[PDB]
């Protein structure tokens, strides 16, 4: 199981609220 | 990939918002009213967002799936999946920059605390009611101040010249007018004097304006407001190159551009040191927001928007209903209002309009974006149809119907059914019955797979059709498919952990779920219409989790007291009670005849006895002497007979009942004999002994044999209710009427005038309660043992002596809806039937009870919710952190010269802190033993009156807890596992039996929410001797100290609080600092500050267990202690601070200790409410999900804090495997290779 639409919608909602939320591990940053 | 360790936030910069966006919307249009298609370069636009239909352009040239990653030259739409319409973010380029409402209208204002100005003044700057000064070139002004001062002196000399000129010009005219004139003249003189006075006043006002402009020009600096507007209008044209100012957001952008965070942050660290007092607090409130922007990678430039982002269309959808009418979302109207005013502003910029209309349009735009981001925050909300406020972007996130709350915590699920439950007593515990018509659909793909695997179906579609049609061939396969493929059964409300359980689905014909009778207590599910929800776990990992963790057989023991929850109740209990219970004067009885006959009631085998029973000769409940082989005898009879060899096929004689042998035949081979009537408590201790001694499968099976046998014998028990069977006590006439003679007499005392109505009203209650008691007793003296009513209650199956008393005899006194008892009781059995009045009085308490149990479930649910959301993070992270600290459990206080009643809750299933030293010092047991009864009785035998046990309370582990400190897990019955979410287990364990209370749940939620009690009973501040002076209906308690300080005195406490019983407290006694003074509830805060954390840690447990102990429930302390821990993991800071810490904040203990050392701070212990503790977290997602999403999102966004996802409630929200059970790296990344010795032959 990858990522729920219930996360993506919250991510995109917070991106639409102009809150720059970004995903990254210990070494290397991830992409949406 | 689905692997992101952490989650960082910040503030969206116009650059990043542009980088996000694929196209720019630049027309105020949604969808064409005629054709219902998206409009070009507007909202919902395919070119910028994504295609309406899957692989189809707007114009309709490219509609094939074959090609991808190409833009159509005509329209400009890219041909991909439609799902991108719920992904590809848009943007809007604002002609004038616009600030975010969150960093402005937030309390306190983040921009306001950054730039240091009043929010009422900051409002005026943003909403174009005042100019603000951005950058003053002080040097060039200072260098050329004197020339401008001289110009100002000439400009004063000019208005002075004008002033004297006009006065001179007037005076001569008035003198001339009066001279030509000479009531008629004096009036004209006065008018002239008034006019020249007005001309003087004008010159005075002008000079005042010039001097004011000079003063305000000499006093210039950045972040300075102008109210007049004409002053700035004058200061624009003259002295314009020396400074710069503006009005709106561009001004704040220009202020942020001309800003140095380091110097500002540094100065703030000095201004706090300089002026210690009230202003230090304000400077320190100002410090935190500024200090945050330094370490933050994102710049505070992004606080203002040049471009604003646009949410994916699908989350603000315009879908036509079955007819034509639109049920449009509000966001569309806000975005429309914004893009309209943006287009109009851009058109006003293109035109070259005056400043006023542009500033007004910028105010309108600002208000539109403000309303878009937060509606009904500033002044009035935006409304469309019928005066309802428009759902904003932030309104998606906030509220009970918020994204965080509603649309993330509870969802609908596929591969899942619901149905009505029926009993399935044929089924083994692990089995459950599934309705075949449900099952068929519920496993449709799984059965399709096997139907394509077999040569039943030629292709998938024919298998789908075959299973859809319900053809005869499917049924032979569906069992082959369902064979050991478990299902998760749920019964809402899902209170406790076992409220979900996995089962083997046996196919049944019908439309009902045949549940197991034992698991009904594990669901709290009656068969009174109560539905259950089946879920099919699909993954191998899920299938495993179901099979191992939560398969009903594997978890017999509740995660509460570690008592077997799946034990026999209701019928089974009376069944086994009848089965095993002994009866004198029975059939085939043991006689032991003299001279003539043999002993008769003696049988070679249980087989023989069964044959003697089935044939009319032997009664099951007869004290017969049977010779057994397969069964193990009682512990005393083990020694006296064999004491060397065992009994796999030996022989020994037992003086029992056939039923007790048929019972022991169910219990396991090596389990010894019972020879006793099987009361539900006896069953409880037996299945407990089986649970602690034997494997779990032995318990699962033996309790199932007890179920089957129990039910089989429940029938032939003869437990049936009849008007004959329900009797009345024959003295009920004598005992009741006598209790009239005492009552009526009081009336005869009242009519004369001695006793008052209220004392009479109580004495009546006493008398009729005594009357109720007399009947309550007398019933059992009369009622025979075999009586079904007596069977049902005295087995412990169900029902109480109260219910039997209110069924037969009388209900007694029943309560009013206030709580007060009605003085005239129900003087008649339900068997006799109540009089209309006696019934009508009974209705009150019953409806009150229904109204209370209606309230209880939701309150218990909320308590459960809070207790989960506080201890959501508390897992077993490591095995052992190794700490000597613990808690000292009572365990036999002075004697026998004794066992505590609450050892099982307090001591049992825990690891020992210290080596069990005694008077001699022959340490019988070392630290880290699971504390089985042997240990407890060995420590009682050893001669110690206290034992130190390791607690979560005193666990030195930073993250979660260590396995050893928690103790033996109740679910498993072994040492707790190194990933268990003991937090949620404890939470649910505490939360569930709130429904089984009546003081009660108020006291529980009051104690857990850590509030000031309803009865504020103080504690002793200092230890000393008590002396009490009785004032005018008041207690003056003074405690004379033993140490040598000031005596503790109290004055104004109510007379009906009552003193503690320690005989009773009076003058001439010595009281401890620890103990409570008066009856009621000790304030936790008071106990914490006086007796430290460890005492209040015990006090909470003691005061929150007593309610369960009173209401007949058993929770193990450790569960409470996981909450009482999560409470006391914070400190309130007094002064010093050191690293920008605030006075009267809530900071975590471990991270505070790391700062406290200060190698190159003053914090006190605090006890906070579980809601406050759940609010106080590092993970912004959880805090945002709990309450006040805006407040915490704003506070977090500025801080740019990186969420580690150490907590699991966030991992639920983001949807990654949770850090607990089977999702921790040491479990989820286990590499299992098959052994070379096994792989060799293969
Ligand atoms: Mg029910
Ligand atoms: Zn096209
Ligand atoms: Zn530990």
């Amino acid at each position: 199981p990858g990522i729920p639409e219930s996360f993506k919608v919250l991510l995109k909602e917070l991106q639409s609220l102009c809150l720059n939320v970004e995903v990254l591990s210990s070494d290397g940053a991830a992409i949406e | 990939v689905n692997f992101f360790d952490e989650l960082r936030i910040g503030l969206a910069t116009a650059d990043d918002i542009r980088n996000w966006s694929y196209g720019e919307v630049k027309k105020p249009e949604t969808i064409n009213y005629r054709t219902l298609k998206p409009e070009k370069d507007g909202l919902f636009c395919e070119k910028i967002f994504g295609p309406t239909r899957d692989w189809e352009c707007y114009c309709g040239k490219y509609k094939r799936v074959r090609f991808k990653g190409i833009i159509c030259e005509r329209c400009g739409v890219e041909v991909t999946r439609a799902k991108v319409r719920r992904e590809r973010m848009g943007h809007i380029e604002l002609a004038a920059p616009v600030t975010h409402i969150w960093y402005f209208k937030g309390v306190p204002s983040r921009l306001g605390y950054l730039l240091d100005l009043a929010p009422k003044d900051l409002e005026k700057i943003i909403y174009f009611a005042a100019y603000v000064i951005t950058s003053v070139d002080d040097e060039m002004r200072h260098n050329e101040l004197s020339t401008l001062e001289a110009e100002m002196a000439v400009e004063k000399k000019a208005v002075e010249d004008q002033r004297d000129a006009d006065l001179e010009a007037r005076a001569q005219k008035l003198e001339a007018d009066l001279a030509e004139l000479e009531d008629v003249r004096r009036k004209v003189r006065d008018s002239g004097e008034r006019e020249m006075r007005q001309l003087r006043d004008r010159a005075q006002r002008e000079l005042d304006r010039l001097d004011e402009i000079w003063n305000t020009f000499t006093k210039l600096a950045p972040k300075q407001l102008i109210v007049d507007e004409v002053l700035y209008r004058e200061l624009q044209d003259r002295y314009g190159e020396y400074f710069t100012g503006a009005m709106g957001a561009e001004s704040i952008k220009k202020l942020i551009e001309n800003f140095d965070i380091d110097a500002e942050a540094e100065s703030l660290r000095e201004v706090i040191r300089s002026g210690k007092g009230q202003k230090k607090l304000r400077a320190l409130k100002r410090l935190k927001v500024v200090a945050a922007f330094q370490q933050s990678g994102n710049s505070p430039m992004g606080m203002v928007l040049d471009a604003v982002p646009v949410i994916p269309p699908e989350l603000r959808p315009m879908v036509q209903l079955d007819g034509g009418r639109f049920a449009t979302s509000d966001l569309n109207d806000l975005y429309r209002r914004v893009i309209n005013r943006n287009n109009r502003l851009k058109r006003l910029i293109d035109l070259g309009a005056p400043e006023i209309i542009v500033n007004n349009e910028k105010r309108m735009l600002q208000e539109s974006v403000d309303a878009l981001f937060d509606n009904g925050r500033r002044g009035r909300p935006v409304t469309g149809p019928g005066n309802r406020p428009l759902k904003s972007l932030s309104d998606l996130l906030k509220g009970k119907q918020g994204r965080f709350r509603q649309n993330l915590l509870g969802k609908r699920v596929d591969y899942s059914g619901r149905s009505v439950i029926v009993v399935g007593p044929q089924l083994k515990l692990h089995q459950c019955g599934l309705p075949k018509l449900m099952a068929l659909e519920l496993f449709k793909p799984f059965v399709m797979k096997r139907l394509v695997d077999l040569n039943h179906a030629q292709n998938i579609k024919s298998a789908k059709r075959m299973v859809e049609r319900q053809r005869p061939q499917v049924w032979d396969v569906l069992e082959e498919v369902i064979a050991e493929h478990p299902v998760l059964l749920n019964r809402a409300p899902t209170l406790h952990r076992l409220g979900i359980q996995a089962f083997e689905p046996q196919l049944v014909e019908g439309k009902a779920i045949q549940l197991h009778p034992l698991v009904c207590e594990a669901f709290n599910a009656d068969f009174d219409g109560d539905q259950m929800a089946v879920h099919l776990p699909l993954s191998a990992e899920a299938q495993a989790e179901a099979r191992i963790l939560m398969l009903s057989s594997n978890n017999i023991l509740s995660p509460a007291s570690g008592k077997p929850l799946a034990m026999p109740r209701l019928d089974m209990v009376t069944g086994l009670y009848y089965l095993t219970t002994l009866v004198e004067g029975a059939t085939g009885e043991y006689q032991a005849a003299t001279k003539d006959a043999p002993e008769q009631g003696v049988y070679s085998s249980p087989a023989e006895a069964i044959m003697a029973m089935d044939r009319g000769a032997l009664s099951v409940r007869a004290k017969i002497k049977v010779r057994l082989t397969e069964l193990r005898p009682p512990t005393d009879l083990e020694a006296q007979l064999f004491e060397n060899g065992w009994k796999p096929g030996d022989a020994w004689t037992a003086e029992t009942t056939l039923g007790r042998v048929m019972f022991n035949e169910l219990l396991p081979k090596s389990y010894p004999f019972v020879n006793e009537q099987m009361h539900k408590k006896v069953q409880a201790r037996i299945i407990n002994d089986l649970a602690e001694r034997f494997p779990m499968i032995v318990v699962a099976q033996t309790v199932d044999k007890l179920k089957d046998a129990g039910f089989y014998w429940a029938t032939r028990s003869g437990v049936t209710v009849s008007m004959a069977d329900v009797l009345v006590p024959p003295q009920k006439q004598e005992i009741l009427e006598r209790h009239e003679a005492e009552a009526d007499a009081i009336e005869r005392k009242y009519q004369r005038g001695a006793l008052n109505h209220t004392e009479r009203n109580e004495s009546l209650v006493k008398i009729w309660q005594d009357a109720t008691e007399e009947v309550g007793k007398a019933l059992e003296e009369f009622y025979p043992a075999d009586n079904p009513i007596i069977t049902i209650v005295k087995s412990g199956a169900t029902g109480n002596l109260t219910q039997t008393r209110t069924l037969a005899g009388m209900k007694g006194l029943v309560t009013n809806p206030k709580g007060e008892f009605i003085p005239r009781p129900i003087k008649s059995s339900f068997r006799e039937g109540l009089t209309v009045l006696e019934y009508f009085i009974n209705t009150h308490g019953a409806r009150k009870g229904l109204a209370d149990t209606a309230l209880r479930t939701a309150d218990s649910g909320y308590l459960t919710r809070r207790l989960v959301d506080v201890s959501q993070d508390v897992i077993v992270r490591e095995h052992d952190c190794e700490t000597e600290r613990g808690i000292n459990v009572t365990l036999a206080e002075r004697g026998p010269d004794i066992r505590d009643a609450h050892v099982e809750t307090s001591a049992f299933a825990r690891t020992l802190a210290t080596d069990a030293v005694d008077a001699n010092g022959n340490v019988i047991i070392e630290r880290g033993h699971d504390l089985g009864d042997p240990a407890i009785d060995a420590l009682l035998a050893a001669g110690i009156t206290t034992v130190k046990v390791r607690s979560v309370l005193t666990c030195t582990s930073a993250t979660g807890v260590c396995a050893m400190c928690y103790g033996r897990s109740m679910a498993t019955g072994k040492l707790v596992d190194i990933g268990e979410a003991v937090g949620i287990v404890a939470a649910q364990s505490i939360g569930e039996p709130g429904t089984q209370l009546t003081g009660g749940l108020p006291r529980v939620q009051e104690l857990f929410e850590a509030r000031v009690p309803r009865n504020k009973a103080p504690i002793a501040d200092v230890a000393g001797r008590v002396r009490l002076e009785e004032s005018d209906k008041f207690f003056k308690i003074t405690i004379v100290p033993d140490d040598g300080g000031e005596e503790v005195v109290y004055d104004k406490l109510s007379k009906r609080q009552r003193l503690r019983v320690i005989g009773v407290l009076s003058d001439g006694d010595h009281v401890e600092v620890g103990d409570q003074l008066m009856e009621g509830a000790a304030d936790p805060h008071e106990v914490l500050r006086v007796q430290g954390p460890r005492e209040v840690q015990i006090h909470l447990v003691k005061e929150v267990q007593e309610v369960y102990r009173a209401q007949g429930v058993s929770i193990h302390d450790k569960h409470i202690e996981v909450i009482v821990r999560q409470m006391l993991r914070r400190v309130t800071i007094i002064d010093s601070g050191s690293t920008e810490f605030l006075p009267g904040s809530l900071t975590e203990r471990a991270e505070f200790e790391a700062e406290n050392r200060r190698v190159v701070a003053a914090g006190r212990p605090v006890l906070m409410g579980i809601t406050k503790a759940s609010l106080a977290t590092d993970s912004w997602l959880s805090a945002a999900s709990f309450q006040e999403t805006t407040r915490v999102l704003t506070d977090a966004a500025i801080n740019c804090r990186s969420d580690k996802l150490n907590g699991l409630k966030e991992n639920v929200i983001i949807g990654k495997l949770i850090p607990a059970g089977t999702g921790i790296s040491r479990y989820r990344n286990i590499q299992v290779q098959p052994t070379e010795e096994a792989r060799a032959a293969a």
